[PDB]
C-alpha cells in the first residue's frame, strides 16, 4: 500500500447523495 | 505466548503463537518462510501426526511445556507420505 | 524478515530479524556489505560454532526477545552442564 | 402469544414451505393476526414475516400467507439494504427492491398499496427500478403507479434509473409521459443526474425527450459535470442538442482536458492536450470575434504561469507533463472557482503520485494548498490532516528538513477544526452522535501526531513559541474525548491508536516530548477522566517499563514538575501506586513523592466524611476531593 | 539550629532546625529578613495555628524526617478526627 | 586523569570511584559536611570522564557498584543515585559481577529503589548467563576459552 492506493474519493457527499437516493 | 521449533531435515525455524491459536496462523507463516504449499507440510508432535483444524492449547502446545527457553521441537515433512527425518544436533564434548 | 543462521554442521537455523539482532556480530554482518536488502534469505553462515550451541543461541534470541521488560520472577535460562565453556564462546563472539 | 411469533418469522425468512404450514395450523383468529405483523427486531432491521418473506423471494410462503391466513398488506417494517435504511415500507415495496416479479404480482393482486410512501415519501416503483427490472415496473406503472410525484428529497423514478446501469427501466419510465424537469433541492434536474452518471445511451435519449439544460442552484450546469466525471463521449451529444451556448462550449471539452489531465481514473497526456487543443482552436478561428480568456492573477504555490494565451506555449507543453498536468488544475480551479469540495482531489492525487517516488516538497505544498482550499469551504479535514500528518512522519522517517510554517498552519487549522468538532456534537443529533465523535477522536488523535511531529522538528524559537500559544488555546477550549480522556491522558497512553501508515514508525505513544510539550502549554496536569483516572494512572500502567523506560521515566518527572498529585485517587479509591502493575513505575512513583502532611489530612478528611464545605480554603476543597 | 515554634496560645514548640525546614513556609519565615544568623532564638510566631495544631505539625516534622526514606510501609500518620480539617488548613499555611 | 591514571587504594582497598559513590566516606565536619555529600553524581561522573577504572573491586570484591546499590537514601537523595548507577553502567560495569561472597550488586541492594533501578539498567546478556552457569557448574574453564573470557568467569 502507498498514498495513492490508500487515497480514497471523498464519499461523504456521495453518502450525501445517496440519502436522496433512498428508493 | 507459545514458542516452538518447526524441524526440517536440517531446517530450524523458530516460531513464536498463541496458546489460543490454530494450526493454521503456524502453517501460514512457514508459508512465508519456506514458500511450500501447505497440504504437503504437516506437523508431528513427539511423532504423532496432528490434523490441520484444532487449537495448540488443548494440542499440547501450553505455555508451561513450549516455554521459549526450550521451545517444543515439531517436527515437518515435505512431499517429495514422508518419515520424520529431524536430524539431531551435534553431540556437546564431554566435561573436561 | 527471517535471517537464516547456518551451523558448522549446515544446521539451517531460521530465526526473526529483531530476534537475531539482539546479538552484536551478527547486526555487524547483516550491516556493511552484507545488507541483503531483499528479504527472503538473509543467510548468516557459520563455520565454527556447532549446531547444538547454535540452538541454545537462538533459544536465547527468543528468550531475551521475549522476557526484555519483565524484571518480576525472571525465569532462569536452561545451560547443560556440558554445553557451558561452549556456549560462554558462542555467546562472546555474538556479543550479547 | 410471542414466542411462537419467531419461529414463524423464522420460517418466513427461510422460505420452508414445509414448515409454514405446519406452524400456522390450527391458530385461533386473533392469534393468526397477532403472529402476523409482530416486530421482531433482527439484524438491526424490523422485519415483518411477511416483508421479510416477500424481500427473500418466497413467492410460495407469499402466496400461501396471503391467500390463505388473509394478512393484511399495509404492514410496515425495516430491511437493511446495501447502505440504505427505509422504514415504513410495505411487502410491495421490499418485493420490489429485492426484485422478484412473483411476489410482487401476488402483492398486487392480494391488494398492495401500490401509491403507498415510507417516511421520506418513497414509493415501491423507485424500489422495482433501483435494481431496472423492466417486468417488475411495468406491472407496476399497469397497477396505476405515478411518476409524477416523487420522493421526500424530490427524487423519483426517473434518476434512479438514471443513476443505475438499466436502460429498460429508463426508456420504459421516459416512454410513458415522465416529466424530466423536476428539480431536487439544489436545483438538480434529471440531466444533471444521468450526465453525473454519464451513461451514453440515456444522456442520447434524454436528448430527444426535452432533456431542457438549465443551471441548478449551484450556478453550475449538467455539461460541467457531465465533463468534470472524465468522460469523454456525452460531450458530443451534449453540443448536439440544438439549444447549446458559445461560452458553454468553451467551457466544455477544456475542463474535460482538465479533468482528464488530474484523475486517478483517467490519467493520460494525450487525451488532455487533444481536447485542450480543440478546444481553444474552438475560439482561436475567429480573430474578429476572438474570445480572449479572464485568468485569475496566478498564485506562487500554482507555479507561476498564467493559464496559455497563445498556441505556442500550449505545444510548447506538448512534452512537459508536469506543465500540462498543472495548467489542467489551475484551468479547473478557475472554471469551478474555490468553492467546490471535489477540487481538492485533484490535487491530492497529484501529490500523492509525486510522493510515492520518494521526493516531497511539491507534494507538501501541493497538500498545503489543498488544506487551505478545503479551509475556506470549512469541510470534515480529518482524513486529509491523518493523511498529512502521515506524509510529516513518512519524510521524518527519510530525514529531510520540515518547514515550520506548515507545521504552524495545520496546528491553527487543526485547532480551528477541533472548535468546529465541539459547536457540532453541541449541536448534533442523536442519529450520527456516533460518527460525530469518532471523527473527533481522529482529530484529536492526528493533533497529537502533528504535536510529536513538531517536537520531532528543530524549529527555531518563533515557531515553537506559536505553537505553543495555539496549543495553550487548544486545551484552554478544553477537549475532551468521550471517555473523558483529556489530551495528556492520550499522550501518556500506550493505549492511544497510531494508524499502519508511517505514523507508527515516528509517532508512538506515549511520548515524553509530547508530554513536556502539553505540560508548557498549561495543561490541565491533574485532570480527571469518567473512571477517575488521570495522567498518572494511566502512565504507570505502562506496559514497556524497561525497554522505553527512559521516555517513562521523564513522563512521570514531567507530571511531578507540573503539579501531578501523585495520591489521587480514582472513582475505586485506587492510588497510582495501587494502578503500577509494575515494580519500575511504582517505585518511579515512589520516589517521585513528597511525605506531603496536606495529603494525610485529606485523607483523614475523606475517611471519616467530615464536611468540608466552606471551612477551608477553595482550593483545598479539591485538595479533599482528588483524595 | 534549634528553632522554637509559637503557636496561637503561647506555647513554645521548639523543634530542631532540619526537622522544621520541611514545611516550606516555616522556611521562607526563617528566611529572608528573618534570618538574624546569631543562633539565639529563630522564634517564628503563629497567629493562627492553635497548639493542638501546631503540636501534632512539629510530630509530623519528625515523622516525616524520619520515615522520608523508607519506603517499607511506614506506619500510618494518627490523625483524630478533630484534628484533621484543622490540621489541614496547617498543612496548607505551612506546605508540606 | 592524572591522580586516576596514579591509581590510588585505601586501606581497604577502595579506589577513588568507591569513595566517591560511598555514602560512608568520611567528609571532614568543619565547613566541607554543607557543601561536600557524599555519595555525589558530579565528582563520579567527572571521575569516570576523567578514564576512572569503573570495575575495580576492594578486599571484599566490591565494585562502584556494589557499593552504590546500598545507598540508604534512594528516596530523599533519588537524583544521585539515580546519576550514579546511570555513570556507572554507561562507563561500562557489569550488573550482575560478584564479589568475595558471590553477591551479585541486586543481592547487594538492600532498598529495593537501587535494584529497580539496576534492573531498568540491566542488560540480559547470554555471556553473562554462560559464565554463571560455568562458575556454578565448577567446569574448569583453564585455556579452554579467551584470556579476556577466563577473568570475566572470574567475576560472574
Amino acid at each position: 500500500k502507498k498514498h495513492s492506493l490508500d487515497l480514497l474519493s471523498k464519499e461523504r457527499e456521495l453518502n450525501g447523495k445517496l440519502r436522496h437516493l433512498s428508493p | 505466548d507459545v514458542f516452538l521449533m518447526i524441524r526440517r531435515h536440517k531446517t530450524t525455524i523458530f516460531t513464536d503463537a498463541k496458546e489460543s491459536s490454530t494450526v493454521f496462523e503456524l502453517k501460514r507463516i512457514v508459508e512465508g518462510i519456506l514458500k511450500r504449499p501447505p497440504d504437503e507440510q504437516r506437523l508431528y508432535k513427539d511423532d504423532q501426526l496432528l490434523d490441520d483444524g484444532k487449537t495448540l492449547g488443548e494440542c499440547g502446545f501450553t505455555s508451561q511445556t513450549a516455554r521459549p527457553q526450550a521451545p517444543a521441537t515439531v517436527g515437518l515433512a515435505f512431499r517429495a507420505f514422508e518419515a520424520l527425518c529431524i536430524e539431531p544436533f551435534s553431540s556437546p564434548p564431554e566435561l573436561p | 524478515m527471517y535471517v537464516k543462521l547456518i551451523s558448522s554442521d549446515g544446521h539451517e537455523f531460521i530465526v526473526k530479524r529483531e530476534h537475531a539482532l539482539t546479538s552484536g556480530t551478527i547486526k555487524a554482518m547483516l550491516s556493511g556489505p552484507g545488507q541483503f536488502a531483499e528479504n527472503e534469505t538473509n543467510e548468516v553462515n557459520f563455520r565454527e560454532i556447532p549446531s547444538h550451541v547454535l540452538s541454545k543461541v537462538c533459544m536465547y534470541f527468543t528468550y531475551k526477545v521475549r522476557y526484555t521488560n519483565s524484571s518480576t520472577e525472571i525465569p532462569e535460562f536452561p545451560i547443560a552442564p556440558e554445553i557451558a565453556l561452549e556456549l560462554l564462546m558462542a555467546a562472546n563472539f555474538l556479543d550479547c | 402469544m410471542e414466542g411462537l411469533a419467531g419461529y414463524v418469522y423464522k420460517a418466513a425468512s427461510e422460505g420452508k414451505v414445509l414448515t409454514l404450514a405446519a406452524l400456522l395450523l390450527n391458530r385461533s383468529e386473533s392469534d393468526i393476526r397477532y403472529l402476523l405483523g409482530y416486530v421482531s427486531q433482527q439484524g438491526g432491521q424490523r422485519s415483518t414475516p411477511l416483508i421479510i418473506a416477500a424481500r427473500n423471494g418466497h413467492a410460495k410462503v407469499v402466496r400461501l400467507l396471503l391467500e390463505h391466513y388473509r394478512v393484511q398488506t399495509q404492514q410496515t417494517g425495516t430491511v437493511r439494504f446495501d447502505g440504505y435504511v427505509i422504514d415504513g415500507a410495505t411487502a410491495l415495496w421490499c418485493a420490489a427492491g429485492a426484485g422478484h416479479f412473483e411476489v410482487v404480482k401476488l402483492l398486487v393482486s392480494h391488494g398492495a398499496n401500490v401509491n403507498h410512501t415510507t417516511v421520506t415519501n418513497s414509493t415501491p416503483l423507485r424500489a422495482a427500478c433501483f435494481d431496472g427490472r423492466l417486468d417488475i415496473v411495468k406491472y407496476l406503472v399497469e397497477n396505476n403507479a405515478n411518476i409524477s410525484i416523487a420522493n421526500k428529497y424530490d427524487n423519483t423514478c426517473l434518476m434512479i434509473a438514471a443513476y443505475k446501469g438499466h436502460t429498460d427501466v429508463v426508456r420504459y419510465l421516459l416512454e410513458q409521459r415522465a416529466d424530466p424537469n423536476a428539480k431536487a433541492h439544489c436545483g438538480a434536474t434529471a440531466l444533471h443526474f444521468a450526465a453525473e452518471a454519464g451513461h451514453i445511451d440515456i444522456v442520447k435519449e434524454l436528448i430527444k425527450w426535452r432533456a431542457a439544460i438549465v443551471v441548478n442552484g449551484h450556478g453550475m450546469t449538467p455539461l460541467k459535470v457531465a465533463a468534470e466525471s472524465c468522460k469523454a463521449d456525452v460531450v458530443e451529444l451534449l453540443l448536439s442538442h440544438a439549444d447549446c451556448d458559445r461560452r458553454s462550449r468553451i467551457e466544455a471539452l477544456e475542463l474535460l482536458g482538465a479533468s482528464f489531465a488530474n484523475d486517478r481514473e483517467n490519467y493520460d497526456i494525450i487525451k488532455t492536450y487533444h481536447y485542450l487543443y480543440l478546444a481553444m482552436l474552438e475560439r482561436f478561428q475567429d480573430g474578429d470575434n476572438i474570445l480572449e480568456k479572464e485568468v485569475l492573477p496566478p498564485i506562487h504555490a500554482y507555479g507561476n504561469r498564467t493559464e496559455c494565451r497563445n498556441p505556442q506555449e500550449l505545444e510548447s507543453i506538448r512534452q512537459d507533463r508536469d506543465a500540462l498536468h498543472m495548467e489542467g488544475l489551475i484551468v479547473r480551479e478557475r472554471i469551478l472557482g474555490a468553492d467546490n469540495i471535489d477540487v481538492s482531489h485533484p490535487i491530492i492525487y497529484r501529490g500523492a503520485v509525486y510522493a510515492d517516488n520518494m521526493e516531497f516538497e511539491q507534494c507538501i505544498k501541493l497538500w498545503l494548498h489543498a488544506l487551505h482550499l478545503r479551509q475556506k469551504g470549512n469541510r470534515n479535514t480529518h482524513k486529509d490532516l491523518l493523511r498529512f500528518a502521515q506524509v510529516f512522519s513518512q519524510m521524518i522517517h527519510l530525514n529531510e528538513t520540515v518547514k515550520a510554517p506548515d507545521i504552524e498552519c495545520v496546528l491553527r487549522c487543526s485547532v480551528l477544526e477541533i472548535e468546529q468538532s465541539m459547536n457540532r456534537v453541541k449541536n448534533i443529533s442523536d442519529a450520527d452522535v456516533h460518527n460525530a465523535m469518532d471523527n473527533y477522536e481522529c482529530n484529536l488523535y492526528t493533533f497529537l501526531y502533528l504535536v510529536c511531529i513538531s517536537t520531532k522538528t528543530q524549529c527555531s524559537e518563533e515557531d515553537q513559541c506559536k505553537i505553543n500559544k495555539q496549543i495553550y488555546n487548544l486545551i484552554h477550549l478544553d477537549p475532551r474525548t468521550r471517555e473523558g480522556f483529556t489530551l495528556l491522558h492520550l499522550a501518556v497512553n500506550s493505549n492511544t491508536p497510531v494508524d499502519d501508515f508511517h505514523t507508527n514508525d515516528v509517532c508512538s505513544f506515549p511520548n515524553a516530548l509530547v508530554t513536556k510539550l502539553l505540560l508548557d502549554c498549561g495543561a490541565e496536569v491533574n485532570a480527571v477522566d469518567n473512571e477517575g483516572n488521570s495522567a498518572l494512572h494511566i502512565i504507570v500502567q505502562y506496559n514497556r517499563p524497561i525497554s522505553d523506560f527512559l521516555t517513562l521515566h521523564s513522563i512521570i518527572i514531567s507530571l511531578v514538575e507540573a503539579g501531578a498529585h501523585t495520591d489521587m485517587t480514582n472513582k475505586q479509591n485506587k492510588t497510582p501506586l495501587d494502578k503500577s502493575t509494575t515494580g519500575v513505575s511504582e517505585i518511579l512513583l515512589k520516589t517521585q513523592m513528597k511525605m506531603s502532611l496536606k495529603c494525610l489530612a485529606a485523607r483523614a478528611v475523606r475517611a471519616n466524611d467530615i464536611n468540608y464545605q466552606d471551612q477551608i480554603p477553595r482550593t483545598l476543597e479539591e485538595f479533599v476531593g482528588f483524595h
